[PDB]
């Protein structure tokens, strides 16, 4: 309806990005810094200056980065590894403050909630880490029988959503109950892995989820009532969803056939734009701090930066 | 499973 460029503003190169659906290899900091996991290194790229930094490189043969996530203030970076560590990195100092172990298998997903960092694993378990204290491992949430590939705290901290290659979506309370750590909800309707998980920024209890190749749907939920408010065939595995306040839209990333981004109007779920370019499947979307730009990372070893939510 | 990494 308005002008949404059909091409990316910038195309960063992402050589040796690992073409593995379950990983979460890109994140955009409040400080305008893109973190990007390419095989066994993480690169930082300022969208302000254009400066590039190789933050770290794994030490051991065969080890690679399996997830990254910035802390809110953008000065520390969490990094999950194929060797089941959650490392914590001070980005200015360029030092590694912690190397937290607890998981039995690779750590593919990460989400922050203040000083609690939540980590998910190929084992199916989710761990809460109090990164301030010595015994970092303060909770275990066990609601998945296979890889936790989607993990996101609600903006208001009241809920944590997790998505799995067991095709489950769980919504966790922020604090255990009498039963201990048990989901408030468990949605079984997806028929494929659910890596795409995102909270509506302007509707507290509303969650969007997206399914893998055998599912292909985007689903919207009320996590209070348990209702599916909407299911849309996206015709392609859905790797990531973001919400945009700017125009009240969602954007999702896809693979085969067209490897496109699709922008949808909420709550009508009408298709606004398709953003073509990527020549292989999209792996991840992440959003800039001003909300104007989405970064897509794909298996064609590029990051495209789309100015698709510009204001006035 | 590598279900979502299969061709």
């Amino acid at each position: 309806c308005r002008y949404i460029p059909s091409l990316p503003d910038r195309i960063l190169d992402a050589p040796e990005i690992r073409n593995d659906y379950y990983l979460n290899l890109v994140d955009w900091s409040s400080g305008n810094v893109l973190a990007v996991a390419l095989d066994n290194s993480v690169y930082l790229w300022s969208a302000s200056s254009g400066d590039i930094l190789q933050l770290l490189q794994m030490e051991q043969p065969g080890e690679y980065i399996s997830s990254v996530a910035w802390i809110k203030e953008g000065n520390y970076l969490a990094v999950g590894t194929s060797s089941a560590e959650v490392q914590l990195w001070d980005v200015q100092q360029q030092k590694r403050l912690r190397n937290m172990t607890s998981h039995s298998a690779r750590v593919g997903s990460l989400s922050w909630n203040s000083y609690i960092l939540s980590s998910g694993s190929r084992s199916g378990h989710i761990h809460h880490h109090d990164v301030r204290v010595a015994e970092h491992h303060v909770a275990t949430l066990s609601g998945h029988s296979q890889e936790v590939c989607g993990l996101r705290w609600a903006p208001d901290g009241r809920h944590l959503a997790s998505g799995g290659n067991d095709n489950l979506v769980n919504v966790w309370p922020s604090a255990p109950g009498e039963g201990g750590w048990v989901p408030l909800q468990t949605f079984t309707q997806h028929q494929g892995a659910v890596k795409a998980v995102a909270w509506c920024p302007w509707q507290s209890n509303v969650l969007a989820t997206g399914g893998g190749t055998s599912d292909r749907h985007i689903r919207i939920w009320n996590v209070c009532s348990g209702a599916c408010l909407s299911a849309v065939d996206a015709h392609s595995q859905v790797c990531s969803i973001l919400w945009s306040p700017h125009y009240k839209e969602l954007i999702s990333g896809h693979g085969f056939a067209q490897n496109q981004l699709v922008i949808w109007k909420y709550p009508t779920m009408a298709k606004v734009a398709e953003l073509k370019g990527h020549t292989s499947r999209v792996l991840s979307l992440t959003m800039s701090p001003d909300g104007a730009t989405v970064a897509s990372a794909a298996a064609d070893e590029t990051l495209r930066l789309w100015r698709c939510f510009e204001l006035d | 499973l590598s279900k979502e990494n299969v061709q």
